[PDB]
């Protein structure tokens, strides 16, 4: 039941979209630069 | 909500996962 990747804590995207993306029911996660949240 | 399919996965400079992403 991965719902939190809390593992995933100082990893990288490649392992994050890689597992997160499917885990629970093909939950994906959407890979940004922290950034604002569009304006 | 439901079983979104995607996570606020905010990065650094190096891509280092920061902030742990849920989906819950």
């Amino acid at each position: 039941m991965k719902t939190e990747w809390p593992e995933l804590v100082g990893k990288s995207v490649e392992e994050a979209k890689k597992v997160i993306l499917q885990d629970k029911p093909e939950a994906q996660i959407i890979v940004l630069p922290v950034g604002t949240i569009v304006t | 909500e439901y079983r979104i399919d995607r996570v606020r996965l905010f990065v650094d400079k190096l891509d280092n996962i920061a902030q742990v992403p849920r989906v819950g």
